[PDB]
This record gives structure tokens, C-alpha cells and sequence, in this order.
């Protein structure tokens, strides 16, 4: 059965160092994703090891090897818009990053 | 003493701090049943349906 | 035999030979009447189109403190167009109406009570063929 | 001109809808568990299937609301009557019945015009929470207010005022002296009297009048048939009765030939839905013309044209009739 | 004899961190306001 | 309602990328697909239903704005309750807010 619980029987693989403040795609114990890594000041529970949101995305992992409270954020999005007069008058634009 | 549990269905209350300082039953009288689906623990005046 | 709509109510009997009809078993709606909890806490009950001599069974009857219908006999037992409702009793007065039930009846917590809503005083305005007013 | 002629005319417009509801799982899966625990994992579309049919089902009390409670007394009438040649008998109340409606509103209720499977597949008719005589009562107090006062009962307390010097001051708000009906009152009384009796006798031998009601209750009364024929489609699966489907394979083949169903289903309440949600928007606008049109011509003289009637507007009286109102101008 | 219990035994459903919120679970506990035998 | 099944094995698209291989990961990724379509599709309509109804509201705001503040009116029960005088505006959050 899958994984729902801390692993105990894994394959092989080459493990990796850890790095913050940057957008990386990770790979915990066949937990793909992509996001951040950061520090809260919250403090997991000697319990908890996972944390979740409302549609259900992981939010905060401690790792195997030694023991951190790290949080996942994705790096930042946002939309594009184009200003421009008509094309018929000339052929400059500019551009606006939404937030 | 001795006790025994049962299956139910319960709402918890959580806080910053992740503590279960309150949770509410769901099937002990209608205010429970009504607390359970408007799922807050505090109801308006009306007439709502179970 | 069947009907209008697809559904079949007549069968006859396959040893004996008579003709039967079949009408579906009951079921309806529960509502809840309750006054703001920052004020009380007591509530009543409404079950729909249903002879509440018939509800110790539509619900199983089966609970450490029943949804105060308490093991659904004793007083506070009326009927009305929109079914039985356990839980508030019966006044021959009339007000405003706070919560509505349904073909002019309203309820109100002052316990709970039960009442006809009134359209407002009467005023007779006297009329004559020389008078008027100013 | 020289002369002048006094006329009456009609007009019908509709008010409020049926109050139904439907269930989820009864609709669908009837009462196996086994769909239902299938149907588990679609999320919450039942819950808000049924939000919007009760916020649907509130929304008539509020428009009758808004239509017939303008008044907070209740006004009487004398029981002598004596108009200066005014006869009001055909639509004053009649206390020589059980129901206390008019002659008129006696005729019109003669004139308006499945059931267990609405009863079996969870399908409920909820009941208003007026009932006729309220209304009627309702009307009678409009009535009377007018009749004994005027328009003074609309911007405080009723005032008394004998009748013919209302019809002069009225006469008077669109351009012609007073003294034009004290010297023509009897022609002008009989004149009233048989634009009424002609209003009833027209009322009575034409039956392409109601159409507007009828129209809307034959619109309820399809929707609801074509939506209760539709649980015996295949959609895809090789049968339609899920008994079937459970006695003759194993449970892996049902899984699908249930999903198909449930499908399908799904679909026609939504399409059922969607169109209730458009016609209770334009049953809305009505509502609010038929309030503004009973603020507006009943309690007071109007100076729009065309508004009220179909000349110089002098009064109105309002009729009630199921699930609308009549006016006559 | 008996003695009761109004409320208690609660214990925690998961290992996953929850903040401030309100979630639904269903889960053996001991029902609220029940008889608990004294020996 | 981005929490739900549909039907396929799981909830989560790399839980369901990460253990097999492409023909029956196409077949899931179908069945959540055609569920978060019809979500987003319900959501519009509503949206579009509600719009038309606050448009409708307010129109009316705008003529009631025109004929009180500006101007004497004789209609009966369209500026206030009475005799009509004058009418002043005030700005609320999302609304309006006479005085008669
Ligand atoms: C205006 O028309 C009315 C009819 O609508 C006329 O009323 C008639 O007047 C004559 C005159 O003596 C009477 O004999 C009749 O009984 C009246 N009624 C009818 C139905 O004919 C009225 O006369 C006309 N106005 C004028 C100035 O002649
Ligand atoms: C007011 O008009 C009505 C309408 O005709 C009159 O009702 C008639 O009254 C007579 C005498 O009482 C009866 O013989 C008729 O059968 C009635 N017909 C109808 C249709 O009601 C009524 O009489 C008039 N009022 C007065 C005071 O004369
Ligand atoms: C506790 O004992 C009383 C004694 O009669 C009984 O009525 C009740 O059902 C029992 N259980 C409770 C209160 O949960």
C-alpha cells in the first residue's frame, strides 16, 4: 500500500544536499513537486510530519535525514497586458505585470 | 472505570497553535445536526433544513 | 397496468386472480426552528406531510437524547397543512409574524409558541353626504 | 368637441409561480447503496442544486409580498349606501357566501384550469404561505380606502370626502370646470353603470382572455413531464432498471453501467434547473411592473400617457385572480 | 455503579498539521455524555 | 471542488505521472479533465445570471438618481413616503444610500 506513513523499504538512489531561496524541483521518498524552500517559525508538533491546505497540496515536509521545519512555496506567477495606440499610427508598446 | 467507543462523526476545532481545544458532536439533537451543516459553531435566527 | 408517466401501479395476483394498487412507502423532509443562539438554546422540530401518528417509525427512534422529539411522544403535538410539529404549543392570540411556517402560520420564541398572523387594526372612517375633514 | 363619453378596460398580468422541490439520491439512484456510494465521488453539485431551487422558492412569497401589502389597517365599508346614483354591487364583497368574493372574482376563479410520479420519485409541491382570503380581505380594505377617502390614505392618515366632489376635483386635475358634472350627474352615473355591466358580459363569453396564466402553468406542467420521462433511457448501458444490472453481472460491469446512468441523469436535472433559474427572472420583472402599475394608478391621478388606460386617466380599482392581478381603469 | 462522563477522550485523527480551521472526520470516539461503570 | 476522484485512482496528477505508464495515465488525466471542465462551466453561467440581475438593480439606481436629486416629483411612492420635498446622496461601499 502507498505511501501514508513514514516510509521504512526503499529503493536506490543517490541522495542530495539541501539549498534554500530557490525554485527547485524535489523528490522526497517518490514525492515529486516544485516549489521554494523557507523557514517558519511555527514549529511542527513531535507528531507531525506533513502539512496540507484546502484542495489538498502539500505545504511543509521535515526531512529524513535530519530534522527541519521547511515550507514549500511555489516561485511567483502572474499574468501579462500589451498598451498599445492602433496599429494603423504607429508601432510602439508597453507592457503591464499584474501585481 | 470503563468506557467503549463507537463510529460517529465529529467537527474539531482547531487553533493557531494546532491544539483540539473544542470539537462538537454530530449526532446528539438537532442544534448538533445544524452546527454540522452550516459547519460553524454559532447559528442566526431562521428555519434551515437537515 | 401503468400510467401517464411511465410508472406502473396495478398487478394482478398470479394464483388468486384480483387486481392490487401500490403506493410508494413515505418519506418527506426534516427542518429545524431555532432562535438565535446568542440568545437560547431550546428548538423544534417540523416533519412534512406525514400524520404524526406515523413518527415513532419514520425515524429509527434511536438516540442518547432524540433531536428533541424526546422518543417522539407527549404534549406539544400539532397538525397543520405542512405536517406535524413537535415542540411549541398553541395560542388563540395573533402577531406579527417572526418565523414562517407556511399557510399563515407563524412561530416565535417569546418557551416557543405557535400563531395566526394579523394583517393589522380595523379603522371604520364614518362617511356622509356633508361632512368632511380637514 | 362637444360631447363625451366615459369608458372601462382590463388588464391582466401574472405574478408568482408552484413552489417544488426535488431530491438527489432518490432521483438518481433510487434507494441502492451501492450508487450512492458511486455517486460519492462527484463532490457537492446536489447541495447546490437545492440552494438554488429554495432560494428559487423564496422569491414568490417576496414578489406577493411586495404586490399586495401596501396598507397597514384594514378599512370598512358602511352599510348604507348612497353614492349620488353610483351603483359599486359588482365588485363589493357578498356576505351571502362562504367565500366573500366578488361577482367578478367568482367568475374569473371558475375560469383558470403524473401526479403520483411526482409523488414517487421525490418530487414535493410546497405551499404558499398566504392564503386567498388574506388577499381578499387585502383588497376589500384597498377598495374601501378609496372609495371613502381618496387618494389622502396614501400620504397619511384617511380623510372623509363625499364622493361627487371627488369626481369634480379629479375632473377638475385634467382641464374641464367643476360645473361641467354637477349639471350632467345622472348621465355620467348611468354611464358607469353599464360600462360595468358590458365589462362583465365580455368577461363572460370569451375564453381567449386568461391566456396569459394558462400559458405559464402549461410551461410548468411540460417541463415537468418531459423532465419525469426521462428515466427510461439507456444513455448507453444495455438496460434502464439497475435491478437488472445487479442480478445479471458481477459487480466490475456494473460499475460502468451504472456510471452511464448516473451521467446522464446528472444532465437533464442541471438542464432543468438552468431553465427554471430564466423564467423565474422574467416572472421578477413582471412583478415589479404590476407593483409600480398598483403604487402609482390606484392611490393616486396619473399624467403619464398611456399609462393607466388609454386616454385622461380618472381611477382604478384592483381584482384578484390566481396567481395574478386584474385591473380596471 | 455508574458515573458520567461528559467529555473526554479526544485524540488527535492524523500526523498532519492543521492551522485554525474546521474539517470534518469520521472516526471511532467515545460518545459524549455517556454512562461510564465504576467498579 | 478540486479535491474529488471522478472515477480515476487518485486526486493528485504527479501520485498518478509518477506510477505508470503513459496509455492508461492519459485514460485518468481524461476523467479529471472532463470533471474540472464542467465545474468551471457551471461557475460561468452562474456568474453570468448574477450579473444581468445587479445590472437591472442598478439602472434603477441611476433613475432614481436623476428624478429626486434633481427636480420636484409628482409620482406617488418614488421618492419617499409623502409629499415630496428634496432628496439628499451619500456614497456607501458597492451601493447607495438616499435621504428623503
Ligand atoms: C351626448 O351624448 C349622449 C348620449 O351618449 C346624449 O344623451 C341623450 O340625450 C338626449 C337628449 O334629450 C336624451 O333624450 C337621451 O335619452 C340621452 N341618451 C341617449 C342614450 O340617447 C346627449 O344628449 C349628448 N349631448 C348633447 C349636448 O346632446
Ligand atoms: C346595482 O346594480 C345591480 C346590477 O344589476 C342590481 O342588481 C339587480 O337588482 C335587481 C333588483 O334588486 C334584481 O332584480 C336583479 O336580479 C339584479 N341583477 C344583478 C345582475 O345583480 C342592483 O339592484 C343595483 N343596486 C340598486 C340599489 O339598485
Ligand atoms: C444512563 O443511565 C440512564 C438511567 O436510566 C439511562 O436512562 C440512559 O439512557 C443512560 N445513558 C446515557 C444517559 O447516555
Amino acid at each position: 500500500e502507498l505511501l501514508h506513513a513514514p516510509a521504512t523499504v526503499c529503493g536506490p538512489k543517490k541522495s542530495t544536499n539541501l539549498v534554500k531561496n530557490k525554485c527547485v524541483n524535489f523528490n522526497f521518498n517518490g514525492l515529486t513537486g516544485t516549489g521554494v524552500l523557507t523557514e517558519s517559525n511555527k514549529k511542527f508538533l513531535p507528531f507531525q510530519q506533513f502539512g496540507r491546505d484546502i484542495a489538498d497540496t502539500t505545504d511543509a515536509v521535515r526531512d529524513p535525514q535530519t530534522l527541519e521545519i521547511l515550507d514549500i512555496t511555489p516561485c511567483s506567477f502572474g499574468g501579462v497586458s500589451v498598451i498599445t495606440p492602433g496599429t494603423n499610427t504607429s508601432n510602439q508598446v508597453a507592457v503591464l505585470y499584474q501585481d | 472505570y470503563v468506557g467503549y467507543l463507537q463510529p460517529r462523526t465529529f467537527l474539531l476545532k482547531y487553533n493557531e497553535n494546532g491544539t483540539i481545544t473544542d470539537a462538537v458532536d454530530c449526532a446528539l439533537d438537532p442544534l448538533s445536526e445544524t452546527k454540522c451543516t452550516l459547519k460553524s459553531f454559532t447559528v442566526e435566527k431562521g428555519i434551515y433544513q437537515t | 397496468g401503468r400510467d401517464i408517466a411511465d410508472t406502473t401501479d396495478a398487478v394482478r395476483d398470479p394464483q388468486t386472480l384480483e387486481i392490487l394498487d401500490i403506493t410508494p412507502c413515505s418519506f418527506g423532509g426534516v427542518s429545524v426552528i431555532t432562535p438565535g443562539t446568542n440568545t437560547s438554546n431550546q428548538v423544534a422540530v417540523l416533519y412534512q406531510d406525514v400524520n404524526c401518528t406515523e413518527v415513532p417509525v419514520a425515524i429509527h427512534a434511536d438516540q442518547l437524547t432524540p433531536t428533541w422529539r424526546v422518543y417522539s411522544t407527549g404534549s406539544n403535538v400539532f397538525q397543520t397543512r405542512a405536517g406535524c410539529l413537535i415542540g411549541a404549543e398553541h395560542v388563540n392570540n395573533s402577531y406579527e409574524c417572526d418565523i414562517p411556517i407556511g399557510a399563515g402560520i407563524c412561530a416565535s420564541y417569546q418557551s416557543i409558541i405557535a400563531y395566526t398572523m394579523s394583517l393589522g387594526a380595523e379603522n371604520s372612517v364614518a362617511y356622509s353626504n356633508n361632512s368632511i375633514a380637514i | 368637441p362637444t360631447n363625451f363619453t366615459i369608458s372601462v378596460t382590463t388588464e391582466i398580468l401574472p405574478v408568482s409561480m408552484t413552489k417544488t422541490s426535488v431530491d438527489c439520491t432518490m432521483y438518481i439512484c433510487g434507494d441502492s447503496t451501492e450508487c450512492s456510494n458511486l455517486l460519492l465521488q462527484y463532490g457537492s453539485f446536489c447541495t447546490q442544486l437545492n440552494r438554488a431551487l429554495t432560494g428559487i422558492a423564496v422569491e414568490q412569497d417576496k414578489n406577493t409580498q411586495e404586490v399586495f401589502a401596501q396598507v397597514k389597517q384594514i378599512y370598512k365599508t358602511p352599510p348604507i349606501k348612497d353614492f349620488g346614483g353610483f351603483n359599486f354591487s359588482q365588485i363589493l364583497p357578498d356576505p351571502s357566501k362562504p367565500s366573500k368574493r366578488s361577482p367578478i372574482e367568482d367568475l374569473l376563479f371558475n375560469k383558470v384550469t403524473l401526479i403520483c410520479a411526482q409523488k414517487f420519485n421525490g418530487l414535493t409541491v410546497l405551499p404558499p404561505l398566504l392564503t386567498d382570503e388574506m388577499i381578499a380581505q387585502y383588497t376589500s380594505a384597498l377598495l374601501a380606502g378609496t372609495i371613502t377617502s381618496g387618494w389622502t390614505f396614501g400620504a397619511g392618515p384617511a380623510l372623509q370626502i363625499p364622493f361627487p366632489m371627488q369626481m369634480a376635483y379629479r375632473f377638475n386635475g385634467i382641464g374641464v370646470t367643476q360645473n361641467v358634472l354637477y349639471e350632467n350627474q345622472k348621465l355620467i352615473a348611468n354611464q358607469f353603470n353599464s360600462a360595468i355591466g358590458k365589462i362583465q358580459d365580455s368577461l363572460s363569453s370569451t375564453p381567449s382572455a386568461l391566456g396569459k396564466l394558462q400559458d405559464v402553468v402549461n410551461q410548468n406542467a411540460q417541463a415537468l413531464n418531459t423532465l419525469v420521462k426521462q428515466l427510461s433511457s439507456n444513455f448507453g448501458a444495455i438496460s434502464s432498471v439497475l435491478n437488472d444490472i445487479l442480478s445479471r453481472l458481477d459487480p466490475p460491469e456494473a460499475e460502468v453501467q451504472i456510471d452511464r446512468l448516473i451521467t446522464g441523469r446528472l444532465q437533464s436535472l442541471q438542464t432543468y434547473v438552468t431553465q427554471q433559474l430564466i423564467r423565474a427572472a422574467e416572472i421578477r420583472a413582471s412583478a415589479n411592473l404590476a407593483a409600480t402599475k398598483m403604487s402609482e394608478c390606484v392611490l393616486g391621478q396619473s399624467k403619464r400617457v398611456d399609462f393607466c388606460g388609454k386616454g385622461y386617466h380618472l381611477m382604478s380599482f384592483p381584482q384578484s385572480a390566481p396567481h395574478g392581478v386584474v385591473f380596471l381603469h | 455503579a455508574y458515573t458520567n462522563s461528559f467529555t473526554r477522550g479526544v485524540y488527535y485523527p492524523d500526523k498532519v498539521f492543521r492551522s485554525s480551521v474546521l474539517h470534518s472526520t469520521q472516526d471511532l470516539f467515545l460518545p459524549f455524555f455517556s454512562n461510564v461503570t465504576w467498579f
